[PDB]
């Protein structure tokens, strides 16, 4: 997150970190046993880390739980990044409370102008690189279809949307992928890709979670 | 391909993607 702020400890209680000896992606808790993240963060040997703040220090409210299943979308394309979504099953259910909590799925899509909350332990610099200890936050609006399409000619499918600042200075970045985009209390987006971090006229591009609700529900029910 | 690898939000996953192109 470039141009964001320190969230505060456990103020984003559905924020997970994905860990295999180190932090490599984020994700969102959607119930006590399942996490949404990016298909492009698929790997083996994933540990889910819940109610983290400082990811380098044990501080008190962490639950470390191994993934027992990672289900990348069947129609995921690595070249286009279309259908960039993955479901992770926890080996055992998380204990849920105020500092570890699931985030609701959308019941409809959100519109252009809506403010959203994007979080993560990704890089904080737009040129050069710098990774934080504690969780970072950013308030950013959804952009019109046309402005998104006009920012990235031919790359925006119907399962993507942009959010951010056309002027630069404020964006998600490397390390934030898999992470949540929360708008009026719903998980609408997933940190996916963009052209640099915080570049003028290159806002971020997020997996449009409202198109996957039924899939998510049915995948969960059958696994 | 590689430019899109860089677009995904140097780490190993990027390097893999990079190698894979
Ligand atoms: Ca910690």
């Amino acid at each position: 997150i470039v141009g964001g702020y320190t969230c505060g400890a456990n103020t984003v209680p559905y924020q997970v970190s994905l860990n295999s000896g180190y932090h490599f992606c984020g994700g969102s808790l959607i119930n006590s046993q399942w996490v949404v993240s990016a298909a492009h963060c698929y790997k083996s040997g994933i540990q889910v880390r819940l109610g983290e703040d400082n990811i380098n220090v044990v501080e008190g409210n962490e639950q470390f739980i191994s993934a027992s299943k990672s289900i990348v979308h069947p129609s995921y394309n690595s070249n286009t990044l279309n259908n960039d979504i993955m479901l992770i099953k926890l080996k055992s259910a998380a204990s849920l409370n105020s500092r570890v909590a699931s985030i609701s799925l959308p019941t409809s899509c959100a519109s252009a102008g809506t403010q959203c909350l994007i979080s993560g332990w990704g890089n904080t610099k737009s040129s050069g690189t710098s990774y934080p200890d504690v969780l970072k936050c950013l308030k950013a609006p959804i952009l019109s279809d046309s402005s998104c399409k006009s920012a990235y000619p031919g790359q925006i499918t119907s399962n993507m949307f942009c959010a951010g600042y056309l002027e630069g200075g404020k964006d998600s970045c490397q390390g934030d992928s898999g992470g949540p985009v929360v708008c009026s209390g719903k998980l609408q987006g997933i940190v996916s890709w963009g052209s640099g971090c915080a570049q003028k006229n290159k806002p971020g591009v997020y997996t449009k979670v409202c198109n996957y609700v039924s899939w998510i529900k049915q995948t969960i029910a059958s696994n | 391909c590689k430019v899109m690898c860089y677009a995904q939000r140097s780490p190993e996953l990027l390097r893999r993607c990079l190698d894979n192109c």
